[PDB]
RNA sequence: ACUCUGGUUUCUCUUCAGAUCGCAUAAAUCUUUCGCCUUUUACUAAAGAUUUCCGUGGAGAGGAACAACUCUGAGUCUUAACCCAAUUUUUUGAGGCCUUGCUUUGGCAAGGCUA
């Protein structure tokens, strides 16, 4: 009676405010069900699904985002009917969804680093960094490259349209090379050659 | 030195609350100064769509300036934490300085708006019926008759009564020459154009 | 003046007419004569022309309508009055009435209450609705719903009404309410199994300093103290009650002995020395209580000689060994230790025993998981009295009727009641809406936290 | 406070007045100055303006007036006589006029305070108009007279042409409103006090002659009176006053008597306190110590003046002998608000104002404790006395002789007599004085009328309060958290009791609706229900106006509506009113209860209606003075008018219902005639009743008015604009960009400044004041009122107009918006079919 | 126009500080949020709580200088030429008689008579 459906409402937000899922009552009252039925058939006992841990989002009238993360990847989901003037290839990390049966391109997912694997990533490198007292240079550059590249080559096309992994590769990168420089010498060096 | 302000309608949101207001709501005013958000750094500024913020159902004339959400805190804006209520308004002081200080203390310089008198205008006002019963004692006459409208000392004594506080009070205590900021109200005021 | 014509009857729908929600108007937001229709169950503002239940009556076509104040039926689009015996059951839905003949013989009787819906229910057994996890208070609300004195006195609004309330006092606001929420669980007729004290609630947040909130949880032995104190205080009048319903049922007299200790590192002819002042020396403070508070030892920091770590057990004279003249409990405050000693002298008709489940440790707020083992037919305090008082009292058997459980860490706290059915033997489980029929064995399994005794 | 107390039993000897007047014009500090003048021990600081009666941490932190303060002191008179006085303290924002509109209805006479540098501002006239309009005596109180002298630097004769100005102004907008000859108003009739709440001035004539007279002596202060103003020069040859001048540069008698002097003193001390200060004041018969000749220029002015000036009589003068005690003045007050009238039994009794008998209060404000939780109504005793611990009959608004399901018994609490910041707590007040009551706050919202519980059932109850605008600024408002909804709901009636003019209303998609008058009053209210009562945080939507819906043609087609029973029909047509007429109705020209032969002549001869269809008018508007007509056009040799009768009831009701929440929005209909061509109406009661009438006649209207070319209404504000003639263009420009338009731009009479009136929008107005004032550097400043409807321009039922998300939409897009947000935001369908 | 009232300035000291101590405005420490982050010492900038410092007010106390000069307040704030009375007292026509009631008598009460 109180419309509190809004309050524990789970929305991705990774993306803006007119990106990610509009909470409306008739949709939010939608999702809040579709979790309850979905939660009913399934015994406690032998199992159980918190409403905290997962996220509903729905596309109607009000909502022209389908949003989703799945193995690590946040996608959006936008139709070209729904706020899509015309398709721009140039952004790298929006894959074209095509209708197959008509052979013509109907819906954008837009693709994004979802927040947890940013931490783990950010995590690795701190347990890199921490477990470095009398590890070589070698060692810490080839754990270094192998998370890198591990993480790399999983959101090739993901990492572009995120901008706060970035910033957050360059950071771990800069963190390693100020472990490098200090492990040479104390002071820090005025400029210090990439070579 | 000093500032050809009279009254403190100049510093309408540009002043003490006006910026306490901005600096509590995360805000600039344009011409005031900037702070790192408040204590509630990520209370509401990442509020997603609902269907109360809904701007489908929002009517846009004139975008909702800072002036408007500082002016009308608890109007323009959800959470005012912290919030000072602004002065609304002092009436517009209306006195008029003299150049010439030979010309009257008591005049109708052509700042002032002439006043239609209206006399031929119909209009009629009770009259005592020219009642000769009623006459005057010799000895009465109208109070300070001897004293004189004005002297050299009025106009100037007036101009002392719209002046800022050092010079509005005939008398005070004595202060360090540290507590007197002589350029305080220069940076107070509005920054030039141009 | 047509009454007994209206063929809108049969259009009255008995399932929504839910009155446990605020009287105030849909639109109007005005608790002055508020109207509620029968069709929808909605409330509105009043009978007369442009009032919101005359336009609802003419825009849904519902043309039956009930005044929630003054208990009538009117049809808004003719403006006239319905009276009939068919709806006199609604009626007592709204606002039941209670004689004296059915309140004494309320505890002798044992037949499953018919509701509307058709799920049986009983009286007195009805569980209270749960709103943010306000489950203390509905534990405690049953509590007190199971003590027959209290009830009777609550079962009738002239009991109470016409008592002198000071005109900036607001207590009065947890008397009538909780006499309303205690009418409604016992009313045999109700439409529904569950009562849902929203106006109830609102009563306690308003009365309270906002403690005790509808969103989040308290403690129930707070709770229950504070309620208590309210109920004595709002009942007092504008002057001092001492014989109040509660004082006459709930409290009852303890005397406290306490012997100041000195310093440890005094030493001890220096010690002896200071026995011979008064400040160190035993002193009687006679004070009366609202409820006995019951400290359970210390929980097993280990596991048995058996590798296998064990659920703590404890008898209840045990942590009875309290309240008598042999045990003598030591009191660590921050600055000084004390020996207060506690003596009975006045059984209350009606104990409770309020077991201190959670204490806060030196760094946060750890429950105790100490099983209190009790019998919950026959327990005897005479020899916890003392003499002197043990022949006015020659009552002392004590038999358990209502048992709050509190069960999970405190943060998740979840409160559960076993109450006893008057006039059967049966023992019931209230989990929020949920009654469940729960052996007399297995109370005594659970982690019991708030009890109440009867004399008889 | 004994004499106070026995002062109250003797309505011969107290004054209900309520001082009314434009923003920020002294009436606060009048008061400050009165309470002063009776309190010793309440002094204002020598720099800090004392604000006795802003109570209120708003009302301190904003400056401003805000609600109405009640005062009742003592106040001597001119000769000696002490009088009781209840002052209410309106506030002068226009936004406010409810707390003015609430004070008038308890008061018998006007106190209307200008300011002497300001002429006559837009709350001035207002007021005027209103204290007209609801019969109270009206006095006019000239202040900040020293402006004229310290600040403009007029010449003494131009201080007495600007005086004369305003009051010929005065006298001017009473003579439009009015009709009465004698409400001509005059300081030589003692209706004009000219005062200076800042410096502790005030004096009449008489007063100012009663100075001369305690000080010459052998001078009659009354004839004195009665020469010191107009065109009447004095002779100091003869020693007579003549309307000739004696000589080419001879003075008035005001300039000479009392303007030269009241100069000669204000310019002795601002620029010769240290040389001839204290040789004026042994002249003036006034010594002060040596610590009060250190003080500063303005607290020296203070002194001085309270010390040549004394107590404020002329205020009481002019207080007593033109503003009537409630044993005189009951009678127009029984009379225009009583709804049962002077004719019945208690309206004779009510005339006595008997301290002994039927106990009648009437309450129009609602002043709320401390904490917020417990509303003490405060209202006139009209007849008889209330006691406390007194139980009490409390009569709601929608009371009648015959539901009387609206009133509640009551127990009286503490009884209080309220003076700003303390109240006296009585046992018992009579007839013709003001209460605080307590024990009362549930059965009353808005205005109420409490009685004897038992023994009174002749009583009616009091009309309720006309304010003089209408509340069009709608905001929506929701808690942050939406468990805490019931404190928000708590909050929202509690605001309602709070503010007359409040409307807090529902709408059916569960969005709340706060009703105000301008920016400032919904900031007040916001502010209000956040930080008292509710004490949760909430949300709060943009503000948006409220519209209404018209009708710019005839419907085309012959709309027509059946019962479900398909034994009943009606056949409608809607078109637009004549100019003029719907304002007619509104302000209450032509009721309901008028005959229909006055009805019919009136139509006839001032819109020239034909007989026959002048007197066939069936209803008025949405409300009594609802502004649309229901005419019965059905021709009797078609359809038995007996017949036609039996369902009028029904059919009025189900027209109001339907002009009341119009087709295209949930608004109010507006301008629109309605006629009856034909209705079908079936002969079996059963068959006809208002269950069934009711909604076929909504259904008609609505489509008669769909049909009818339909257009949206919207609310414009009229603004007054103080800027000096450098900044016209600046507000030139400030209104071009909100739709507004300059129907007026004049200079002030006696002052520099300019004075712009214009029309705006009031969705449009929005941030206008801070524009205005931001643009000017605070040279500018305006207040908005509500004046008129106004069509929206475009078509609201094009279907072809695109509405962008955030996006101004141009001027033939505005109606189709607003009509779309409107209904989206009501939680309507998106769009209005005709077919409905 | 009467008599008593009895300072101002300055230097110290001791305490109390609400109040813009201050119409001016520093620093340090601690605990939280950040920003830099790689460790001290510096910091980034918001909030909260402290301490110090540059100053301030009132009162109290003790010295010095002008100690001799007067204030203010109180006290009753104290005087004659020529001119005057229909609302309260030195110019005010206000007198007497009788009746009858009544008081223990004296007298009182009312009315009448005038000139």
């Amino acid at each position: 009676p109180n419309n509190e459906n809004i309050v524990g409402y789970n929305n991705k937000k990774c993306w803006p405010r007119d990106a990610r899922m509009r909470l409306m009552k008739h949709d939010v009252n939608l999702g809040r069900a579709v979790f309850w039925d979905i939660k009913n058939r399934l015994p406690r006992s032998v199992t159980t699904v918190q409403w905290e841990n997962s996220f509903v989002s729905v596309y109607s009238k009000d909502n022209p985002n389908l949003l989703f993360n799945m193995c690590g990847f946040e996608c959006r989901i936008l139709p070209k009917c729904r706020t899509s003037y015309e398709e721009f290839t140039h952004k790298d990390g929006v894959w074209n969804l095509q209708n197959e049966v008509t052979k013509e391109r109907t819906a954008q997912c837009f693709l994004r680093v979802d927040d947890e694997s940013m931490q783990r990533f950010h995590n690795r490198v701190r347990q890199i960094l921490m477990a470095s007292g009398s590890t070589t240079f070698t060692k810490i550059v080839n754990k270094w490259n192998t998370a890198l590249i591990g993480l790399m080559t999983y959101f090739r096309e993901a990492v572009v349209n995120t901008q706060e992994l970035l910033d957050l590769l360059v950071k771990c990168e800069n963190k390693i090379q100020t472990r490098i420089k200090i492990g040479l010498n104390s002071k820090m060096p005025s400029r210090f050659p990439p070579v | 030195l000093l500032t050809d302000l009279v009254d403190d309608n100049y510093f309408y949101l540009f002043d003490l609350k006006a910026f306490f207001t901005s600096k509590a709501l995360n805000m600039a005013i344009p011409g005031g100064p900037k702070f790192e958000p408040l204590v509630r750094d990520i209370n509401l500024q990442d509020e997603d769509w609902n269907e109360f913020n809904d701007i489908n159902k929002i009517i846009i004339r004139q975008p909702i300036r800072t002036e408007y959400k500082i002016a009308f805190p608890y109007l323009y804006n959800n959470l005012p934490h912290h919030v000072h209520l602004t002065w609304y308004h002092t009436p517009n002081v209306v006195f008029i300085k003299t150049e010439d200080p030979d010309l009257p203390a008591f005049y109708f310089d052509p700042l002032i708006n002439p006043i239609s008198h209206r006399h031929s205008v119909k209009s009629q006002e009770p009259l005592p019926d020219d009642d000769e019963e009623f006459e005057l004692p010799e000895f009465v006459e109208p109070f300070l008759k001897d004293t004189p409208l004005y002297t050299d000392n009025t106009a100037n004594g007036i101009a002392l009564l719209w002046a800022p506080r050092p010079f509005n009070l005939r008398s005070g205590r004595t202060r360090r020459a540290l507590d007197i900021p002589l350029v305080k109200n220069w940076y107070r005021e509005h920054c030039p154009a141009g | 003046r047509r009454s007994r014509h209206c063929p809108y009857l049969d259009t009255i729908n008995r399932s929504v007419l839910d009155f446990d929600f605020e009287k105030l108007c849909s639109i109007s937001l005005s608790h002055i004569n508020a109207y509620a229709c029968l069709v929808c169950g909605k409330y509105f503002q009043g009978r007369g022309l442009k009032s919101h239940a005359y336009i609802h009556s003419v825009q849904f076509s519902h043309h039956v309508f009930l005044n929630l104040h003054t208990l009538k039926f009117y049809c808004l689009p003719d403006n006239y009055e319905i009276i009939d015996s068919s709806l006199e059951d609604i009626t007592y839905v709204l606002k039941p009435t209670f004689t004296k003949q059915q309140i004494a013989n309320l505890d002798k009787q044992a037949k499953l209450s018919r509701a509307y819906d058709g799920t049986t229910y009983l009286p007195g057994i009805v569980g209270l609705n749960n709103i943010k996890a306000n489950d203390y208070a509905n534990a405690v609300l049953q509590a007190l719903s199971n003590v027959p004195p209290l009830r009777n006195y609550f079962l009738e609004e002239d009991n109470y009404k016409n008592i002198k309330r000071p005109p900036g006092d607001i207590m009065f606001l947890l008397v009538q309410r909780f006499g309303e929420l205690m009418r409604k669980l016992w009313n045999p007729r109700n439409f529904k199994a569950h009562v849902s004290p929203h106006e109830m609630l609102q009563a306690v947040v308003l009365c309270s300093k906002k403690t005790f909130q509808i969103t989040k949880q308290g403690d129930g032995v707070d709770f229950l103290s504070w309620f208590l104190n309210a109920l004595h205080s709002a009942l007092g009048g504008t002057k001092k009650k001492k014989k109040t319903i509660v004082t006459d049922v709930f409290q009852g007299s303890m005397r406290i002995f306490t012997k100041k200790l000195p310093h440890p590192d005094l030493p001890a002819e220096e010690k002896e020395q200071l026995l011979h002042n008064d400040e160190y020396q035993e002193t009687m403070v006679e004070s009366t209580f609202m409820y006995l508070t019951l400290d359970l030892p210390t929980a097993p920091l280990y596991k048995d000689e058996k590798e296998q770590l064990i659920i703590p057990q404890v008898p209840l004279f045990n942590i009875l060994a309290k309240f008598n003249g042999i045990t003598e409990k030591e009191y660590k405050t921050y600055k000084e230790n004390f020996l207060k000693r506690f003596q009975l002298t006045k059984l209350p008709p009606y104990l409770i025993f309020c077991i201190k489940r959670f204490t806060k440790n030196n760094f946060f707020v750890e429950k105790n998981p100490t099983i209190v083992n009790f019998p919950i037919t026959n327990v005897d305090l005479r020899e916890y009295l003392s003499e002197e008082v043990q022949a006015v009292h020659k009552n002392t058997t004590y038999d358990l009727i209502a048992n709050i459980v509190h069960d999970g860490k405190p943060s998740e706290g979840s409160y559960r009641i076993h109450v006893l059915h008057h006039g059967t033997g049966k023992w019931y489980e209230l989990q929020d809406l949920q009654v469940t029929d729960i052996l007399p064995q297995m109370i005594t399994l659970s982690e019991a936290y708030i009890q109440i005794w009867k004399r008889r | 406070m004994d004499f106070l107390a026995d002062l109250m039993d003797n309505s011969e000897l107290i004054r209900n007045v309520t001082l009314c007047g434009h923003l920020h014009h002294g009436k606060t500090c009048f008061v400050d100055c009165l309470i002063e003048q009776t309190h010793p021990e309440i002094r204002k600081r020598y720099d800090q303006d004392l604000c006795y009666t802003d109570i209120l941490f708003t009302e301190q932190e904003r400056g401003v007036g805000i609600k109405s303060t009640p005062v009742t002191v003592v106040l001597p008179d001119t000769k000696g006589k002490s009088y009781l006085f209840n002052i209410m303290d309106t506030p002068g924002h226009v936004n406010f006029s409810d707390e003015v509109t609430a004070g008038l209805r308890i008061s018998d006479g006007v106190v209307l305070f200008i300011d002497a540098a300001e002429g006559v501002m837009l709350n001035t006239e207002r007021l005027i108009k209103h204290a007209v309009q609801e019969r109270l005596a009206v006095t006019v109180c000239i202040n900040k007279i020293d402006r004229l002298i310290l600040e403009l630097k007029l010449p003494p004769t131009d201080a007495y042409y600007k005086l004369r100005h305003i009051v010929d102004e005065v006298n001017g907008l009473i003579s439009m409103y009015s009709t009465d000859e004698n409400l001509i108003l005059s300081p030589l009739l003692g209706n004009v006090c000219f005062s200076s709440s800042q410096y502790s001035i005030c004096f009449t004539l008489g007063s100012f002659a009663k100075i001369y007279a305690d000080t010459f002596g052998d001078i009659n202060y009354q004839e004195f009176a009665k020469r010191l103003w107009g065109d009447i020069y004095f002779n100091p040859k003869t020693r007579k006053f003549t309307k000739k001048a004696p000589t080419s540069s001879s003075q008035r008698s005001f300039v000479e008597f009392i303007l030269e002097p009241l100069y000669k003193i204000l310019a002795q001390v601002v620029g010769d306190v240290d040389t001839s200060l204290p040789r004026t004041l042994d002249e003036l018969g006034i010594h002060l110590t040596k610590e009060e000749l250190k003080l500063n220029i303005r607290p020296l002015l203070r002194l001085v003046c309270k010390k040549f000036f004394g107590e404020f009589t002329g205020f009481v003068d002019m207080c007593v002998q033109h503003i009537p005690s409630p044993k005189v003045g009951a009678k127009p007050k029984i009379e225009h608000t009583y709804t049962g009238g002077v004719d019945s039994d208690l309206g004779e009794a009510m005339s006595d104002c008997d301290p002994d008998g039927p106990l009648m209060c009437h309450t129009t404000k609602m002043y709320s404790t401390d904490d917020g939780v417990q509303f003490h109504a405060f209202g006139r005793v009209l007849s008889g006395t209330i006691h406390a611990g007194q139980p009490v009959k409390v009569l709601g608004e929608n009371y009648t002789l015959e539901d009387e399901e609206d009133s509640q018994i009551c127990t009286v609490g503490r009884l209080w007599i309220s003076v700003a910041r303390y109240h006296i707590e009585v046992n018992r007040v009579p007839a013709g004085n003001w209460v605080l009551i307590e024990g009362v706050d549930q059965p009353i919202v808005k205005t109420a009328t409490i009685t004897e519980p038992r023994g009174n059932e002749e009583a009616q109850i009091f009309r309720p309060l006309k304010f003089n605008t209408t509340s069009v600024i709608k905001i929506a408002v929701e808690p942050v958290n939406p468990s805490e909804l019931p404190k928000m709901l708590d909050g929202l009636r509690k605001v309602n009791k709070s503010y007359p003019s409040l409307t807090t209303k529902v709408e059916e998609s569960g969005e709340h609706v706060i009703l105000g008058t301008g920016e400032l009053y919904l900031d007040c209210v916001m502010h209000d229900l956040r930080k008292m009562y509710s004490e949760i945080d909430i949300k709060v939507a943009d503000p948006v106006v409220t519209f209404c819906e018209t009708v710019v043609e005839t419907s085309s087609l012959k709309c027509f509506a059946e019962t479900p029973n398909k034994k009943n029909k009606i056949t409608m047509i809607a078109e637009p009113l004549e100019k003029g007429l719907a304002e007619d109705i509104e302000n209450e020209v032509v009721q309901i209860t008028w005959n229909r032969k006055k009805l019919g002549e009136f139509f006839q001869t001032k819109y020239d209606w034909d007989l026959l269809a002048a007197r066939s008018i069936w209803a008025f508007g949405p409300d009594a003075t609802g502004p649309n007509i229901l005419v019965d056009d059905t021709l009797p040799s078609e359809v038995d008018k007996a017949l036609l009768g039996s369902v009028k009831d029904s059919i009025v009701q189900g027209f109001q219902w339907g002009t009341r929440e119009g087709p295209l929005c949930d608004e109010l209909i507006r301008n629109v005639k309605f006629k009856i061509l034909d209705a079908v109406v079936a002969q079996e009661p059963l068959h006809r009743g208002g269950g069934q009438i009711i909604p076929t006649a909504r259904r008609v209207v609505y489509s008669a008015f769909l049909m009818a070319t339909p257009r949206l209404m919207e609310p414009y504000y009229f603004v007054e604009v103080q800027a000096p003639a450098d900044c016209v263009s600046a507000v030139y420009t400030v209104l071009a960009r909100r739709r507004g338009h300059v129907t007026q731009d004049a200079p002030i009479p006696g002052s520099p400044l300019y004075t712009i009136k214009a029309f705006i929008p009031a969705i449009d107005s929005f941030g206008f004041e801070t524009d205005l004032r931001t643009h000017t550097q605070g040279q500018a400043f305006s207040l908005s009122v509500f004046h008129h409807w106004q069509i929206v321009p475009g078509d609201p039922l094009d279907k072809s107009i695109v509405i962008r998300p955030l996006e101004p939409q141009p001027a033939p897009h505005l109606a189709r918006e607003f009509m779309i947000k409107t209904r989206r935001r009501k939680g309507l369908s998106e769009d209005v079919s005709i077919s409905k």
